[PDB]
């Protein structure tokens, strides 16, 4: 995997 | 009688053939002379057919030569490949690290650009938290640079984009230090947010290059925080464009009174290098409609800028995009006819509920925006290869054009050792570059530059700077001038030569035949 | 009587001079008029001599202009400066580290290229163990790239050279993703083992550059093992050539249907940089034998490829090398006449006993091979400066040629910080570059790329990539067209003008003198 | 009577008009024919006015074509951007570290350049110890490179500048190793202290590039000591010039028998890179005074060098500087008329007391020198834009000129891994580069290079080397030739055509009117 | 800071 | 040193 801001 | 006037015409004629035919006393002689006259006339007609075919083809004549007449120094437009300021980028990264929800960060900063940015990102975050695995490509495109430039007021972006005071460390032109406030002019570009055009100012601080223009630019991004994990920062990366993530300076050399188009023209300079731009000026002069095609003004634009074919072609592309997809492409100039057309990346119709729930309506609106972008991109790629459409825009090369051929070379600017120490002292000891950001409104940037650009790590930190050296390599201008190859005077001379060679007639000899036919009409 | 016909001719003549001479009633008047006529005739003859000298020199007329007619997008040939695959190189290095005798390593690998390579190296190793100090230069030349390409089946080398799937990370053209299997065409070059030519495919994955061609290439060699000691690896280094050990991509921009000659044309791109190639297309049109020299086809080759002067010149050089040294140079195309000629670096005559003992016969054969290479090199250097030999090959420039002028610039592609993180995610997160080598036949490469291209060391590992940005800078084509300056029609016009000015004759006036001489012959 | 001779002239005239007028038997017919003749004459005069306007404008005719005639290989001038030798620089730095007073260090070294350097620096040190805060810019300018080159004997500087044996690691041309003593010629430049020009030597060591010139150069400065504090080293940094602190090689490609002007022409190559220079030769032929402006020789110089417009322009600039400021600029050639003019940076008038006290007289002399430098710089910047002054020097382009267009590209020369190991072995194992400095007079340099260029740190140390690859890209020469467009023969033909078309006269017809006016003068 | 030679 | 393969 989860790419987070 | 007919024979009387025939004999008269035969005796006072200046024509060379019919005197033989009229006074002929033998049938075979009459036949021979008539055949001679007819053959001469036919060959004369063939040669004149060739002559007139050459003339009405309106050929052009071109000469290439070097002339001492000097051209004005070209305008130089420099665009940092990093759109936003380093301090703003670090602030955004740290804010997202502390809290990854953009909605909660809207009121955490007093900077207007940050507030607008976080509002815009929050209008997409819930979708980005649910649909990465299913539509990774869509979110990459939506979070590109052009989306923010098309939806945020440019006067708000200008407060966070690269500033002139923090971009141009030093400048020199014609042996004098440049005035940064009077010589540089800021312009907005949708991809390179802030760009600056240098306009030459001749001498009325006597230092620097005498035969050209030189400047030191801060272009690297080594002072940005190095995250331990991959994190998305919207507005930074133009997904899969040809200039998607490059580092350095984009430099465009163009005539002084023209608008630069950085994404399709110019040169690149990497940080840590010194670039030499040897300009060889050229001038082209062209002929008008009958012999060629040239124009003095842009059909789509006003008269405040000098004409270049690129402007006309780009405006034609924008015109064809607007008619097809119903929206204007942000990567092309907005036609000065109507400015009610919305950018294809406009998204102000997104509801506020998309900040809170990942509803299917928000996803459908995202898909609609993606489809609009795809329409614009598809029209961009094909319209230039369609000759029928392009010819309808009447884009013709300028009648009087100045062009520049540039020799491009690279050096490693900050030399290792003592000369690099001298360069560092020049930048930070004499010019006092850090002291320009010790002002209240930029206190955070001051600490970052003081820590980064310290004496201990000068060999690595100075690699973020770049130098441009723009100079005129040849004083003489290579002039290409068009002219009409076959003037009416030359046509008259050729017609006279052909007429004299084959039949011997003159135009006052035609007055003799006019007199003869007057006499015949009177006698009849 | 003669006077009767003379008086008649004088009264019905259209010639301007001899009427005065014939009817002259004074001797001094006759002398004056005869002198006038003779002087006019002599000056007329001189002027016609000048006219005919101008005409039979067959001068050419050239015009340079910009036209809107578009040229097709050029073919792009990319050649990795590293010939072999990284995994194969590491395998060879580790095999030699474990055991430095190539003979014992022949059966240690199932890869066909490795077996052939070790056999070829073993046919030289005993000499290399005994004669480094005495002939260091010879062994450097023998172990060059061209020796292996001239002695190993190219279909065997292709299994170990750089593969397309492991070379082109991504591609984009005309706003669409490229199809790597349909658009790229592999070709073999003796120095750059595997090369790929991109052929444009217009749109019928809407992403990427709209006005050109862009691609990301893996070109660095940072993943190779770093030996603690200097070790010789044959087949890697072309000893003391101008491109002996460079790192990057060789890029050749050429007309779409032509064969690229990478070693004498193209441009270089270093790893870790983004290169912009601004193409300014040009077109040249030339005139045939009487006014110039041009050809539509290659005298030495077939008709399957478009004609370029470089192909003819290289084939002429190969022809002269074959006749002199008795062998073909591997660095030049093989003439399509006879293919029974062996390469000058052919060494299949080496006995198997050279694998076991450093006999003087093996050394003599090595010296013979070195002398053959020296012969080829000597003929290469001098033949181009010998105008007599070069002119005999009848290599003339093409009658209709398309050329490209390229603006070259460099950026630092993977930017430090967040944009570099975005680029890394694009390469490895979305495209999943490593997953293309997780296949069985490439399991070893997978582990190497997984360890090398990890998130922690992305700033250093991504420097092995390079990006090319090829686009057309100017839509208008600069056309140079030759034409005949002095046509036969212009010659006729000039002759008529001269004839009218000096003597006043017309061609039917010559019929009058023909009648006069007929009358004289009848009277005589 | 008048009517008798008029009737005679009317009956034996070859003019077409006045026979009608003279024999006219009606007043209206006489009026009509006279009007016809007058109108024909007037139109003829207008057309001849146009013809003569075209002729006496002396137009030029230009043709652009490719020819197989080969040009000689260009001379290559290479100038290391670091002026002094690395060992000398380290010695100076360590001497200043041990004792920062240059006066006490005058007798500490037997090297002549060091003694002269320390004397010159001591003549300024007391001022530099007192006036940094008040005039930082002045001391930066005084301690520049050009001050030392203008005040120290060039034969003394040559002992400490970059030596050929320590600069060119290897060279190859036309498939043969270059002879460094016979092919390279040393020349002195005020900024780049030592420069070397390569002059081609065709083959009568068969190795290297066959179609061009290649060399490996030591250009980096990574072996210099890394000071913990910023220290001033005079003679290293040219303050705020466009090439102030760059690292690499300056390369100038010019015709074989011409003097290179490195500061305004050439290309840059950074260390650690391999540069490819694809030359496209060109030839220009120009016409003399009546149709153009060209010269075969330099008005200001002797005849020992081939003429280039740059030499004339630079000598004109020097001439205008000498007349205005009373001194010659060291950055321009010294006119070969008078050599009694002192450089504007000459400072031999400084008293010896300035070594001991910072008196106001020494400060006034420093200000005078600064003002002289400012005068020279001011005249340099403005004189080129003053067309009146530049035109007075009669600098015209050469009548027969050879020019080169260069394709510029960069690779990373020492590849990471095995190929870099091969390159390192070639440089240090076979060529034995370090062994060239194991001589007594260079023992200190030997230890520095042995420590720096060791096997362990080869990946970083080899980045100080650079490679140049200069080759001819196209064998055919693009020839631009001027010629007269409108010859006197063409003028005669056009005049004849116009005369025949409008009035029908020939030049022997003018003999008839001359006879008529003779008869009238006799009768009167 | 005082810069020294 | 002796250079080995
Ligand atoms: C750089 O340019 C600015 C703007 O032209 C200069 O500021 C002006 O200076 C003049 C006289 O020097 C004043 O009369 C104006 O009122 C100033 N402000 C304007 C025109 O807005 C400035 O002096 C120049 N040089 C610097 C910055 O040192
Ligand atoms: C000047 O421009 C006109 C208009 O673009 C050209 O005429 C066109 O030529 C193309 C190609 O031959 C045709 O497809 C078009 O139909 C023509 N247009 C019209 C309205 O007939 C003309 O050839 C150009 N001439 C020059 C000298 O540049
Ligand atoms: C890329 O090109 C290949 C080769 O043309 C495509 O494979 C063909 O696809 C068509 C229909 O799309 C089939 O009818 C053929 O049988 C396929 N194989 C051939 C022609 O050898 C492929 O679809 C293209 N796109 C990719 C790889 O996604
Ligand atoms: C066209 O090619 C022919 C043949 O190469 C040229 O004639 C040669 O010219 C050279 C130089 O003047 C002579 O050395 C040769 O002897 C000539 N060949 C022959 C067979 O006579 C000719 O000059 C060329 N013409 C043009 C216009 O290109
Ligand atoms: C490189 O050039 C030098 C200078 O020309 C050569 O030295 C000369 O060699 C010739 C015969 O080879 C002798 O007759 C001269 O006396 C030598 N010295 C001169 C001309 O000053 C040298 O041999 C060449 N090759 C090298 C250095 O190996
Ligand atoms: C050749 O050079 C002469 C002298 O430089 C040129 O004549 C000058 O032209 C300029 C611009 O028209 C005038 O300002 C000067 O006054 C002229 N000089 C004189 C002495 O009259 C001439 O035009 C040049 N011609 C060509 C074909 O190059
Ligand atoms: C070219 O553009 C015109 C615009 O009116 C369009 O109608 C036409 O279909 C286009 N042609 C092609 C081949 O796309
Ligand atoms: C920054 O500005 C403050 C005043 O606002 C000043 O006291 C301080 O010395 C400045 N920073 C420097 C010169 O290090
Ligand atoms: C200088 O800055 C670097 C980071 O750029 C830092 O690691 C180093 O400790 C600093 N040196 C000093 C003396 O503060
Ligand atoms: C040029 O080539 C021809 C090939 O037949 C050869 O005979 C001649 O000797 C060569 N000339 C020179 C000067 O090498
Ligand atoms: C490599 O392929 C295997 C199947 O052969 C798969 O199980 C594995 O997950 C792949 N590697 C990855 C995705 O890390
Ligand atoms: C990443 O790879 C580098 C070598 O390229 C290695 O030194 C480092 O330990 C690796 N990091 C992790 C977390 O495995
Ligand atoms: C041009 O140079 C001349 C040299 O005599 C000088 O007299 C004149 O003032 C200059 N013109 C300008 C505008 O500087
Ligand atoms: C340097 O020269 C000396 C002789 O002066 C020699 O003994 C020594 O071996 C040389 N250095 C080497 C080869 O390491
Ligand atoms: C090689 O030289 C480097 C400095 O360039 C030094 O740090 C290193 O210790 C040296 N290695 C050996 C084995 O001496």
């Amino acid at each position: 995997s989860f790419v987070r801001i | 009688a007919i024979r009387d006037v025939m004999t008269k015409f035969a005796e006072q004629t200046t024509m060379h053939g019919v005197p033989k035919v009229i006074n002929a006393k033998s049938s075979m002689g009459r036949l021979f002379w008539s055949l001679v006259c007819l053959a001469a006339g036919a060959m004369f007609c063939l040669q004149m057919s060739e002559v007139l075919q050459r003339y009405f083809s309106y050929p052009k004549k071109v000469t290439v030569e070097v002339v001492p007449t000097p051209v004005p120094f070209p305008s130089i437009s420099i665009c940092n490949m990093r759109n936003l300021d380093v301090h703003i980028l670090n602030t955004l990264n740290r804010m997202f690290i502390e809290d990854d929800r953009p909605f909660s960060n809207i009121n955490k900063s007093e900077h207007e650009f940050i507030r607008a940015y976080m509002k815009k990102v929050a209008k997409y975050a819930p979708l980005f938290w649910n649909y990465q695995d299913e539509y990774p490509e869509v979110f990459q495109e939506i979070f590109s640079r052009t989306t923010f430039s098309a939806n945020i007021d440019p006067e708000v972006i200008a407060l966070a984009a690269v500033q002139l005071e923090g971009f141009v460390v030093n400048c020199h032109y014609a042996g004098h230090r440049c005035n940064k406030t009077r010589d540089f002019y800021r312009f907005f570009d949708p991809y390179y947010f802030n760009c600056f055009t240098y306009k030459a100012h001749e001498p009325t601080l006597s230092e620097g290059i005498e035969n050209g223009w030189s400047s030191i630019l801060l272009s690297g991004s080594g002072m940005l925080d190095k995250n331990d994990e991959i994190r998305m920062l919207p507005g930074l990366h133009e997904w899969r464009s040809a200039v998607s993530a490059s580092e350095g300076v984009r430099v465009v050399i163009h005539p002084p009174s023209t608008t630069p188009y950085p994404f399709t023209e110019g040169y690149d300079v990497p940080p840590g290098f010194s670039a030499s731009f040897g300009i060889h000026p050229r001038r082209n002069i062209r002929i008008g409609p009958p012999h060629g095609n040239c124009s003095d003004k842009n059909p789509f634009g006003d008269g405040t800028e000098r004409y270049r074919l690129m402007a006309c072609q780009k405006m034609c592309m924008q015109h064809y995009i607007v008619e097809t997809c119903g929206c204007a492409d942000v990567g092309l100039p907005k036609l000065p006819l109507q400015a009610n057309i919305s950018w294809c990346r406009d998204d102000d119709n997104f509801p506020d509920e998309c900040m809170f729930t990942a509803s299917e309506e928000c996803l459908q609106l995202l898909m609609q925006l993606h489809n609009r972008i795809k329409c614009a991109r598809s029209i961009k790629s094909k319209i230039t290869k369609n000759t029928t459409a392009m010819e309808a825009c009447n884009c013709f090369p300028p009648c009087d054009e100045v062009s520049y051929d540039v020799s491009y070379s690279l050096s490693k600017w900050p030399s290792a050792g003592y000369e690099g120490d001298a360069a560092y002292f020049d930048v930070f000891g004499i010019e006092k570059f850090n002291e320009r950001f010790n002002k209240t409104g930029t206190q955070g940037k001051y600490e970052l530059f003081t820590k980064y650009f310290n004496v201990s790590n000068r060999e690595e930190s100075m690699k973020d700077f770049a130098r441009l050296n723009v100079y005129i390599a040849d004083s003489n201008v290579v002039k290409t001038q068009e002219s009409e190859d076959y003037t009416r005077n030359q046509l008259v001379s050729d017609i006279g030569g052909q007429l004299g060679l084959w039949v011997g007639i003159s135009l006052i000899t035609l007055a003799e035949v006019l007199e003869l036919i007057i006499d015949l009409f009177r006698l009849f």
